């Protein structure tokens, strides 16, 4: 197997293919009779909220959006070339996250607005309008 | 290799100005891998802004720079006296980094005409068996003059050297040597030695002169 | 032609800062104890170390940035104070004393008076005279007979440990909350600063002892084929010095001198075990290490100098200064009792170019304030019977003093108190990181309408 | 807090070679920090010479295979230091050579870009000027007065840089203009330091510059009488 | 922009061609050693479960229904004109929330009772039936 | 969600058309003061008349500053720190 990250070294081809193992990793972990002052499970269980509440940040973002899971999923949102000029060779043969990850910050901002105004604009309106009939 | 090609070479303003300095790329640099630097004269070079619109710490808040693909602008609001100097572009999108041309901020000053002197070889010097000529202009504004030397009425290049001053903090002028050279048994046979100085603050070409014996 | 794709689940991670949680083993769980000493309500250990080696991963380390020495620092002196609250307080006990010089042997030949005081006992209109048998280390006197009372009596309270719970620190694994991860430095030489390509991935860490050592390192990890030299600033003299041992050294220390307990009642409920009578001899505390491979210690060490602090000099070693108890020994439990070695001996030596174990005194203190968290001072109740622990020696924490000469020699001294080396020693190549999954592909696929 | 301080400067022939050391006092390790050589030809554009970061020497093509870069990391006696050594010196090499800190720690720092990056911590410079010429202190002559006037001292022929004038041993400071130095065809350096001053005062006060060359340990004192 | 419930005085129709910007609000919220007892986290972390769980029954409903996200969602659920009797223009012109909200009160009750039997009959059912060839 | 009123003049009850919401409020300090306001919020144009039931006479009257006042309170007397061992651990410093 890849276990845990082991698309670490690759391109997003072969890890593309891969990383439902990798998605499944939210909650992995799962003597009150001695003197009952305890201070650990506090902030252990404070932990658990915070994990669970980043992951529903996440399903947040993966609940309203046009990508309701579809664990990866295609879009309508169409590409300035303005935004980068690279090729998919460029890309999908060697270049996987770094500076990559640099480039989708901008357009996290810029395209995650892109996400928010596909997904108004038409992808429901249009919806509607084409499904009352 | 990235080309950076710099614009304006020089430029002029005054205190609390605000100045632009754009910077173009043979190449557009998307990831805004440009960084700006200001040197003043002797010292080393500072770290002013990198990334674009990054601000290294320390750096004040009216330096703030622009980049959208080829073009790239360094603006510098309340321009302060410890701003003037020379602005370098420089690009590390591609290896190697490379730098810009550079661009002068100089100061505003009302226009000064050139303090023209003319000095005739040492006696001294010539016992040396060698001999070199000085025209001087002195305190003027702006920089852009141009000097010829005329011997015996003819006209004389390829000998004649040339330094100036950096700008005087205290009245923004300028200064400049214009040194000529030449043989010692030359000097003796051209007849008379003459300065003419063609400069902006002066109507017409002003020359200042002198023939062999004073 | 083009549109954009969306993508979940991509390596992406950046390092963050959050709170991580042990793994205790369930069978010490079984030797429970009314908790024993750390574990309370840990987790459970996950018999799988489940450890996944990463291809291609060079990231740039420092053990000197970001863990949880100041963190879990702090919860294990917060675990100090959670099991300071609920035992026994000793408040009435600032009371003058009539002690006088024992006289058993030679061998303290001192230090044990016979203090006896008045007293209280439960019933509040009762009194009590009593006499007991203290350690010099525990008591101060004041200024007939020379009286004495106790040196927290004027700055802070005293509680002693309730004789239930243990001291043992135990092997526990520290884990990861999920969404995040830890990272593993698999090389052999790694100084604690710069990349490492053997990186490999764990939920957790391996089992961590809460070891309290002075000036070396006892029972922690071993390094690997050379000892190393740790740590932050070699150009700066007042950073310590870490090298973790290749091979472990062999120590014997022991309480060799067998005891009784005197419980005597400051109730109700109240009570405090006193020092019965030493049945036997009069001895001191000492340890044992055969002086072979001591030499062989020394002699690796000094080549490790000679490797990393130039290559042709003198190293010289003197002892420690001077300064506090704790400083000066190697200061240390042994079991219930704390060991403080006159470590004067070790530290004799001369390298320029070029069977029998080594026994040093060691002395044994009670009134602890130990981290120096003023307020509250420990005391540790008696215990019978001749102790002899075997710990095994595990590293080294050392100091480089003021060159100010050309190269000539190299004194090296003794070092330590803030445990925090301890924690770094045993806790480096670790590191918290946290998890990413979004990405953003743009290709020429697009939806249906 | 970090700086950097280099060697001092040289002067060298041409095929000749040259390493100018740089310690970098603040620096904590160059696992951590990278290390830039840049030069600037007088009065020109600067230009990337090499690198070294996680331990990988590195040269610009133009460079390439003609210059070495090392550095060492911190020792217990002195701070890290990184080393740019030059081989076959040209006339054309003749610039200020600079060193150059940036912090590597940080993935998304944007001063770093795989290697390629923006330069945050500089040195004060070396100079090394290329030339056949050897030592040689100035010969200095006066530029003297005739017919407010101005007055000058011509310092020619002196190598290498650099020369300090003085006048009157400091005591005139105000409307003195030293020129900068031009180097001349015989490779040598040449260039002349004037003052304006009333003319009403020529005949009243002497006027006498004060020029110092410490690569010859030369001093002269001339004396520029009008004419 | 609206912002927040800036489609509050409109009408439903150009409140339904929003709203998205509404309906991202669920969380927006985002110091431990001077004596380490506090109090205040416990009921504002509590306030946290309490917000999340609110979400989850609303996420239960928006779960199972005919209407898994679907941000709005058309039915095949059918009107009887003996529930209301309006016309498109005198609530999508101007009628927006208050008896309209009375009167989807009664088919709270009913109609999300038919919600229950649409879902159940034959939107499942059928589905395999028909999926079952 | 939290609303606000932004008129000018409000004693407390009745509508109001001026609503905005914020996800806040402002800063707001912990003031103990009886019979007045210390460092509170300021009125509008005029000073209001805030009160529940004027008609009652055990209601309060609370009239919110539109110009704020001035005060000096000064403690003008110079005084000593010490401190008696009633310890261990406790201690009374007491007046000088
Ligand atoms: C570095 O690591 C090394 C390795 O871990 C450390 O070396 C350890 O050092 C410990 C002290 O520092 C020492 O701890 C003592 O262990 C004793 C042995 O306990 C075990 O066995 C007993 C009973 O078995 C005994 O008899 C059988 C049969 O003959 C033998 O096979 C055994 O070897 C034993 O001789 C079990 O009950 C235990 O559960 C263990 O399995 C303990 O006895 C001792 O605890 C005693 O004192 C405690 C404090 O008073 C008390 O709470 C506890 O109940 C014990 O009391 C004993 O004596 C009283 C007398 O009144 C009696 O009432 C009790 O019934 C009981 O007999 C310590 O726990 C470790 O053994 C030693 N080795 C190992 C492998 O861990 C080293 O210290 C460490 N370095 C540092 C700095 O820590
Ligand atoms: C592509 O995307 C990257 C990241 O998405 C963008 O890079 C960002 O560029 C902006 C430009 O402004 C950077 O913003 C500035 O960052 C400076 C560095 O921040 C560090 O230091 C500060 C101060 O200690 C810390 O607070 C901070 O956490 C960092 O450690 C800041 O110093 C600047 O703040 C200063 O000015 C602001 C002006 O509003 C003041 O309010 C502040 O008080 C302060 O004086 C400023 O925040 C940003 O950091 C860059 N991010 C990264 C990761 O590089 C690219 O620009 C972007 N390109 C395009 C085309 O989209
Ligand atoms: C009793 O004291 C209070 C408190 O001063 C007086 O109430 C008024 O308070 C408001 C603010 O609550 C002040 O009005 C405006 O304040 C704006 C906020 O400015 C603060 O923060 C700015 C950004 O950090 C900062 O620049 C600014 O500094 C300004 O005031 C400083 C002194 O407080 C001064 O040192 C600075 O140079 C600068 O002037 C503030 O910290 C601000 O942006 C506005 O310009 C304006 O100041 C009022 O000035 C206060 N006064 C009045 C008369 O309204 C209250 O009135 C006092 N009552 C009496 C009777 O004295
Ligand atoms: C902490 O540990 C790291 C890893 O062990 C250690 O970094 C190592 O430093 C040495 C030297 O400082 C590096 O060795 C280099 O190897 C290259 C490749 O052959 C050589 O070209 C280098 O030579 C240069 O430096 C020599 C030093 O005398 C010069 O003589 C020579 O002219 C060149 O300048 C050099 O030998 C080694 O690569 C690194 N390893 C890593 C992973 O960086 C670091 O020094 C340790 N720090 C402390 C304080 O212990
Ligand atoms: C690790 O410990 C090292 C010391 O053991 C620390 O090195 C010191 O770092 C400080 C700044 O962090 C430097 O201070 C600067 O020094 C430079 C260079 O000037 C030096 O040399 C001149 C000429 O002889 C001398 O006059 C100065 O006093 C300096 O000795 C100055 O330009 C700066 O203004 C500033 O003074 C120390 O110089 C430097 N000392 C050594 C021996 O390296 C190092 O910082 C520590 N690392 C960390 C992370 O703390
Ligand atoms: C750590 O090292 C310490 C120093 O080596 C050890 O101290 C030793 O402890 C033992 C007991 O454990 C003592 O042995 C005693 O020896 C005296 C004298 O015996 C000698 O003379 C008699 C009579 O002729 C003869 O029979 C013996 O063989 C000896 O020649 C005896 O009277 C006692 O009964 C007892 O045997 C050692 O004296 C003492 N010192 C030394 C230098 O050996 C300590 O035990 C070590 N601890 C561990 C855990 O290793
Ligand atoms: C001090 O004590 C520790 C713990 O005993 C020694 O560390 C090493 O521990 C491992 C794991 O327990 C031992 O490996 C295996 O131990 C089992 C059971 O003891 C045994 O059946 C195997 O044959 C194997 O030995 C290992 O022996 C032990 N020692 C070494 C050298 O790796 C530590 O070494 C001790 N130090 C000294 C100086 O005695
Ligand atoms: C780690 O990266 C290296 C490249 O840097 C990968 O090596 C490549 O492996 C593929 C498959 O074996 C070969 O076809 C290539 O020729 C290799 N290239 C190089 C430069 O070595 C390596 O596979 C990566 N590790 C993992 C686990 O994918
Ligand atoms: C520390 O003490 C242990 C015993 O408590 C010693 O171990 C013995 O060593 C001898 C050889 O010297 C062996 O024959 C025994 O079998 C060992 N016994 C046990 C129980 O381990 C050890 O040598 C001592 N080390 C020092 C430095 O004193
Ligand atoms: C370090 O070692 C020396 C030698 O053992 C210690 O004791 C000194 O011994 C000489 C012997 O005459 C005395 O004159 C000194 O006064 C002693 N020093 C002190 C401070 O008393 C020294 O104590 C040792 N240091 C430690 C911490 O043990
Ligand atoms: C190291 O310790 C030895 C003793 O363990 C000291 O050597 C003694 O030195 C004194 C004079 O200083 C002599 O009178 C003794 O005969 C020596 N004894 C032995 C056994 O050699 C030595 O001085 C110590 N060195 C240091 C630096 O402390
Ligand atoms: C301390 O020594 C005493 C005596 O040497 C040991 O206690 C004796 O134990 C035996 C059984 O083993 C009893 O029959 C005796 O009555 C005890 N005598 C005394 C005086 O107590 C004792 O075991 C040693 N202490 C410990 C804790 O082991
Ligand atoms: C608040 O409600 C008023 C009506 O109560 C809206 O005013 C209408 O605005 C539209 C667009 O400007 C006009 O065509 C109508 O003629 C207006 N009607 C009246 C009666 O004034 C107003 O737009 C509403 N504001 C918001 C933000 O919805
Ligand atoms: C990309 O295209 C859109 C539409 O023309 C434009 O608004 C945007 O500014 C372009 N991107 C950049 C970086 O200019
Ligand atoms: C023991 O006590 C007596 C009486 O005070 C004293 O004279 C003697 O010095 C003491 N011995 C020691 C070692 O303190
Ligand atoms: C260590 O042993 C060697 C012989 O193997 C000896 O030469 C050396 O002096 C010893 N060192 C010490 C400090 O005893
Ligand atoms: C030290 O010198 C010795 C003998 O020349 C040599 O073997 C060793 O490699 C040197 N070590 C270093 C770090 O230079
Ligand atoms: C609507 O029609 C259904 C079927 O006739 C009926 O059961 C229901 O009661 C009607 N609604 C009302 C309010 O009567």
């Amino acid at each position: 197997f890849l276990g845990f990250l082991g698309a670490a070294g690759s391109t997003m081809g072969a890890a593309s293919m891969t990383l439902t193992v990798q998605a499944r990793n939210l909650l992995s972990g799962i003597q009150q009779h001695l003197l009952k002052l305890t201070v650990w499970g506090i902030k252990q269980l404070q932990a658990r909220v915070l994990a669970v509440e980043r992951y529903l940040r996440d399903q947040q973002l993966l609940g309203i959006w046009g990508c309701s899971g579809k664990l990866i999923c295609c879009t309508n949102v169409p590409w300035n070339s303005s935004w980068s000029n690279r090729n998919l060779s460029e890309i999908w043969d060697n270049m996987t996250w770094l500076q990559w990850d640099k480039e989708i910050s901008n357009y996290t901002q810029i395209i995650y607005g892109l996400l928010e105004e596909s997904q108004n604009q038409q992808e429901k309106n249009e919806q509607d309008l084409l499904a009352l009939d | 290799d990235i080309q950076m090609t710099q614009s304006p070479s020089t430029l002029s303003a005054s205190t609390g100005d605000t100045v632009r300095i754009s910077c173009r790329a043979s190449q557009s640099i998307t990831g805004n891998w440009v960084a700006w630097y200001q040197q003043r004269p002797g010292k080393a070079p500072r770290l002013l802004i990198y990334r674009g619109a990054a601000l290294l710490g320390g750096v004040p808040s009216r330096f703030r720079g622009s980049a959208a693909g080829t073009d790239f602008t360094l603006t510098i609001g309340n321009l302060q006296a410890e701003d003037f100097g020379t602005f370098y572009c420089q690009q590390y999108d591609t290896y190697p980094g490379t730098f810009g041309q550079g661009t002068k901020v100089e100061v505003k000053r009302t226009v000064a005409a050139p303090s023209v002197f003319i000095f005739p070889p040492s006696d001294e010097q010539l016992k040396s068996g060698t001999a070199s000529v000085v025209c001087l202009l002195n305190n003027f504004y702006p920089r852009e003059a141009k000097v010829q030397w005329k011997v015996d009425n003819a006209l004389q290049s390829g000998n004649s050297q040339e330094s100036v001053t950096e700008q005087d903090s205290k009245d923004s002028t300028y200064s400049l040597s214009s040194t000529l050279t030449l043989s010692k048994a030359d000097y003796e046979k051209h007849k008379v030695y003459a300065c003419e100085v063609t400069h902006q603050g002066l109507s017409s070409p002003v020359t200042k002169s002198f023939n062999r014996g004073e | 032609n083009l549109w954009v794709t969306v993508y979940y689940g991509v390596p992406v991670w950046k390092d963050a800062e959050t709170t991580l949680f042990c793994a205790s083993d369930a069978k010490a769980y079984e030797t429970e104890k009314h908790n024993v000493w750390a574990t309370h309500a840990c987790v459970p250990t996950d018999p799988n170390p489940q450890e996944i080696h990463l291809e291609n991963v060079t990231e740039e380390f420092n053990m000197w940035k970001n863990n949880m020495v100041e963190q879990m620092h702090t919860d294990i002196i917060s675990l100090w104070d959670q099991s300071l609250k609920p035992c026994v307080k000793l408040t009435p006990l600032c009371v003058t004393l009539q002690c006088t010089n024992v006289t058993n042997n030679i061998t303290d030949d001192g230090e044990l008076k016979n203090c006896s005081f008045n007293m209280t006992t439960e019933l509040r209109d009762k009194k009590q005279k009593v006499y007991s048998l203290f350690y010099r280390l525990d008591v101060v006197q004041i200024n007939s007979n020379k009286e004495y009372r106790l040196i927290n009596c004027n700055t802070s309270a005293i509680t002693q440990a309730c004789p239930k719970v243990s001291f043992e620190p135990i092997p526990i694994h520290y884990c990861a909350p999920a969404g995040f991860a830890i990272l593993k430095c698999k090389d052999k030489k790694f100084n604690g600063t710069g990349p490492c390509p053997s990186v490999s991935t764990v939920q957790c860490t391996h089992g961590i002892k809460p070891v309290v050592s002075t000036q070396l390192l006892l029972n922690g990890s071993l390094a690997e084929e050379e000892v190393m030299i740790r740590s932050e600033n070699i150009t700066n003299n007042a950073k310590n010095i870490l090298v973790q041992f290749n091979t472990p050294v062999q120590i014997n220390c022991t309480r060799p001198n067998n005891n009784t307990r005197k419980s005597i009642r400051i109730g109700p409920g109240q009570a405090f075990y006193a020092t019965g009578d030493i049945i036997g001899d009069i001895r001191q505390a000492h340890c044992n290490v055969s002086k072979a491979t001591w030499n062989e210690t020394l002699g690796k060490v000094v080549k490790q100098l000679r490797k990393h602090f130039g290559n042709n000099t003198i190293i010289r070693f003197a002892n420690s200064s001077g300064g506090d108890l704790e400083v000066t020994t190697h200061s240390f439990n042994c079991g219930g009792e704390f060991f403080y070695c006159n470590t004067s001996g070790l530290f004799n030596s001369t390298w320029i170019s070029n069977n029998d174990s080594i026994t040093l005194p060691c002395r044994i203190k009670q009134i602890i304030n130990m981290w120096q968290r003023i307020g509250q001072a420990m005391y540790a109740p008696p215990i019978q019977g001749v102790i002899r622990c075997v710990s095994n020696i595990t590293g080294l924490i050392l100091t480089r003093d003021g060159g100010s000469t050309n190269s000539t020699t190299e004194t090296f001294r003794p070092g330590g108190g803030d445990m925090r080396d301890n924690w770094r020693s045993e806790l480096y190549k670790y590191k918290v990181v946290k998890i990413e999954p979004l990405g953003v592909a743009p290709t020429r696929c697009k939806r249906r309408v | 807090q970090i700086h950097l301080v280099q060697s001092g400067t040289e002067v060298k022939k041409p095929g000749s070679s040259v390493t100018v050391s740089c310690k970098a006092y603040g620096v904590n390790t160059f696992g951590l920090y990278a290390v830039n050589w840049v030069r600037q030809a007088p009065g020109q554009s600067l230009e990337y010479i090499g690198q070294i970061w996680r331990w990988k020497s590195s040269a610009s093509h133009h460079f390439r295979g003609r210059v070495l870069i090392s550095a060492v990391d911190l020792t217990g006696s002195s701070p890290p230091i990184s080393s740019l050594e030059i081989k076959n010196l040209t006339s054309d090499d003749t610039a200020v050579y600079f060193c150059t800190t940036t912090s590597t720690y940080d993935r998304w720092s944007g001063l770093h870009h795989d290697g390629v990056m923006a330069f945050s911590s500089w040195g004060q410079g070396t100079l090394i000027s290329v030339s056949a010429a050897s030592t040689k202190g100035p010969s200095v002559f006066p530029l003297a007065p005739s017919s407010t006037a101005a007055l000058g001292c011509l310092v020619k022929d002196y190598f290498p840089e650099p020369v300090t004038v003085s006048w009157n041993s400091g005591a005139l400071t105000s409307g003195v203009h030293t020129f900068p130095a031009v180097l001349q065809s015989s490779g040598l350096y040449s260039l002349s330091s004037v003052v304006t001053v009333p003319s009403s005062s020529l005949g009243t006060q002497t006027y006498i510059c004060n020029v110092n060359h410490k690569p010859s340990n030369t001093k002269v004192d001339k004396r520029v009488e009008p004419k």
